[PDB]
C-alpha cells in the first residue's frame, strides 16, 4: 500500500515523499486510487489542495 | 365579500400564496393605470 | 425621468466618480481580479471569506480612496449585503451601497410607473423594456438565473 | 410575513421574509415591481371597504420624498365630507 | 431572481459600460494551470511563493494579518475554485 | 444575431458620465415589440 | 401650508434622507427587530430597555 | 522605486507642487506604479 502512496505522491501530485506527514493528504490517495483520468497530472493536485483548504478552517 | 372569521391571519395569510393564482385586480389599478387623457378617451374601458 | 419622479440614491455624482476612478486606476490589482474570480459571486464563498474581502476593501480605500472589487455586481452585492456590521469600510460603503441603490433606481426607471398585467406567459415589463425578460443576460454570469 | 396593508406589501421583501411569496413571483413576475399590486389575500381583499384606496399606494411608490410627499399624502387624507367640502372652500382650500 | 437578474444587466449593460466609455474586457483566470504555483508552499502544521508573497503582502496586508497571515485566508478560500 | 448592436456600443464609447449614460442605456433597452409601443404609448413616453 | 406658514422643521430633507437610508438598508440588523417588536412602546417596558 | 517615489513623496511634503513632471516617461511611470500599497497617497490623484 505504501508502493502507491509513493507512486500518486511521486509520479501523480509530484511530491517528494512526505505522505503520512500530513493527514489529510493520505486519506485522498485511496480515493484516487480508484479514480481514473491519470494522464491530466493537474486535477488531482488542485482536487486535494482544496481538500487541505476544508482540513483547516475557522468559519 | 368574504368575511373569512379572521382568527389567525399571521398563519392563513401565506395559504393565499399557497395557492397559486391571483384574482384580477378589480378595475382600481387599472383605473390609475390609464393615464389622465386615455382615461377619458374611449381607449378607457372603465369609462363606466 | 418625470414619468418616476422618485429620488431614491443620494451620493451618486461622487459614488459614480469612485467607480470611475476604481475602473480607471492602473493598478488595480492581480489580487482583487482573483479573489472576484475565484469567490465568483456564491455567497457561500463570500461568508467563509469575509475576513479577506473585506479587510482587503478596507486595505485598499485606506491605500487611496477609489473602491475596490467594483466591476463585478456580484462582489459588490455581497460587500453590500454584509460588510458594514461593526463599521469595516465605514465611509466607502456609503459608496458600496450607493452603487447598489444607483442599480435599483435605474431598475425602477426600468421598471416605469403604472405597467402592470401579464400576458398568460410573460409579465407585461418583460414585453415593453429588455432589462426585464429574461431572454436578455447579464454578460457575467456567475451563478445562472 | 404580514403584508397586511396595501402601502405594506413589498415583493423582495415578503418573498425573502415567506419565499412562498418567492414562488408567488416566481409564477407572476408581474407584481414584482415597487408599483406593483398585488392581489392582496381574500383576508384584506377589502380595497373598496379599506379607508385607504389604491391610488395612495400607487402614489406613494412614485412619489418624491423630502418634505412634499410626506405633506402631500396628508392632504391626501382630506376628506370628502360634505362639510369636508364646507370648511375647506370656506377656507379657501380647492377640494379634489 | 428576477430583481437580481434585472439588477445585473442594468449593472452590466448600463453602468458598466457607460463608466468604462467601453475600456472593458471580460478576463478570466486560467485557474487550473494558476493555482499550481499556489500549492504546496511548504507545508502545513510559509510565504516563500513566488508572486503570492509579492501581491499578498503587497495589497492584502495588515500589523495583525500580514504576508503569511493573509496568505492563510486565501489558502482556505482555494477550496471553491469554479471553470 | 446579437441583441445589441452597433448604435449601444457606440453611444456608449461617445457617452458622457454621472447616471445620465446609465440610465438612458437603461430606457435605450425598451423593446420594439408591438405591445411595448401600446403600453409605451399609453405611458406616454415616446416610442422611438 | 401657506394659510399656516409654519417653518417648523429646519434639517427636514437631510434627516428623511438619514430616514431613507435608515428604513432603505438591507444590512440593517438584527437585535432592532428584536427590541421594537419586544418594547412595543411602553416606557415601563423601555426603562428596563 | 525606493529613491524615485520617495522623492516625490519627500518633494510633495516640502513643496505643494509634484515631482517629475517634466517628462511623459517620468509620470507615466508614478501613474502606473502607484497602488503598490500607496506610497504617494493623495498626489496621486495629480498624477493619475
Amino acid at each position: 500500500e505504501e508502493e502507491r502512496r509513493k507512486q500518486f505522491g511521486a509520479n501523480v501530485l509530484n511530491l517528494a515523499p512526505a505522505m503520512v506527514a500530513q493527514p489529510v493528504i493520505s486519506t485522498m490517495i485511496p480515493k484516487y486510487m480508484k479514480m481514473g483520468g491519470h494522464e491530466d497530472k493537474l486535477a488531482y493536485q488542485l482536487d486535494l489542495l482544496r481538500m487541505l483548504s476544508i482540513a483547516k478552517k475557522a468559519t | 365579500f368574504v368575511r373569512e372569521h379572521m382568527a389567525h391571519a399571521t398563519r392563513r395569510l401565506v395559504h393565499f400564496y399557497q395557492a397559486r393564482i391571483d384574482p384580477p385586480r378589480t378595475a382600481n389599478e387599472a383605473k390609475h393605470d390609464f393615464s389622465t387623457k386615455e382615461f377619458a378617451k374611449v381607449d378607457n374601458y372603465l369609462l363606466f | 425621468l418625470e414619468l418616476t419622479k422618485v429620488r431614491a440614491p443620494e451620493g451618486h455624482e461622487a459614488t459614480l466618480q469612485v467607480l470611475r476612478a476604481s475602473l480607471t486606476d492602473h493598478q488595480y490589482p492581480e489580487l482583487f481580479y482573483l479573489i472576484e474570480s475565484l469567490i465568483h459571486g456564491d455567497p457561500a464563498a463570500f461568508e467563509t471569506g469575509i475576513e479577506l474581502v473585506t479587510r482587503c476593501v478596507n486595505n485598499y480605500w485606506r491605500q487611496r480612496g477609489l473602491l475596490a472589487f467594483a466591476n463585478s455586481y456580484d462582489m459588490v452585492r455581497l460587500i453590500a449585503t454584509r460588510l458594514g456590521d461593526g463599521a469595516v469600510v465605514p465611509a466607502a460603503y456609503t459608496h458600496y451601497r450607493n452603487l447598489l441603490s444607483i442599480t435599483r433606481f435605474v431598475a425602477r426607471t426600468c421598471e416605469l410607473t403604472g405597467l402592470n398585467g401579464r400576458l398568460c406567459d410573460e409579465p407585461l415589463l418583460a414585453y415593453v423594456s429588455a432589462l426585464h425578460d429574461p431572454r436578455l443576460w447579464p454578460p457575467f454570469v456567475q451563478a445562472l438565473p | 410575513v404580514i403584508p397586511f396593508h396595501r402601502f405594506y406589501s413589498d415583493p423582495g421583501l415578503a418573498a425573502t421574509a415567506n419565499h412562498d411569496i418567492r414562488v408567488f413571483l416566481n409564477d407572476f413576475p408581474q407584481y414584482q415591481r415597487c408599483d406593483g399590486g398585488f392581489p392582496l389575500s381574500p383576508i384584506f381583499a377589502h380595497e373598496y371597504h379599506h379607508w385607504h384606496r389604491t391610488p395612495f399606494s400607487c402614489y406613494s411608490a412614485a412619489c418624491a420624498h423630502t418634505l412634499e410627499s410626506v405633506l402631500t399624502l396628508a392632504i391626501m387624507h382630506h376628506k370628502m365630507s360634505p362639510v369636508s367640502i364646507a370648511a375647506l372652500s370656506r377656507m379657501g382650500l380647492h377640494p379634489g | 431572481s428576477d430583481e437580481e437578474m434585472v439588477a445585473q444587466k442594468v449593472y452590466y449593460l448600463c453602468l458598466v459600460p457607460a463608466v468604462l466609455n467601453n475600456h472593458a474586457c471580460g478576463a478570466g483566470l486560467n485557474l487550473k494551470h494558476l493555482l499550481v504555483k499556489l500549492f504546496y508552499t511548504k507545508f502545513f502544521l510559509l510565504t516563500n511563493n513566488p508572486l503570492l508573497a509579492a501581491l499578498v503582502r503587497d495589497v492584502a496586508t495588515d500589523e495583525n494579518v500580514t504576508a503569511n497571515q493573509a496568505a492563510e485566508e486565501l489558502f482556505h478560500l482555494v477550496a471553491h475554485v469554479p471553470e
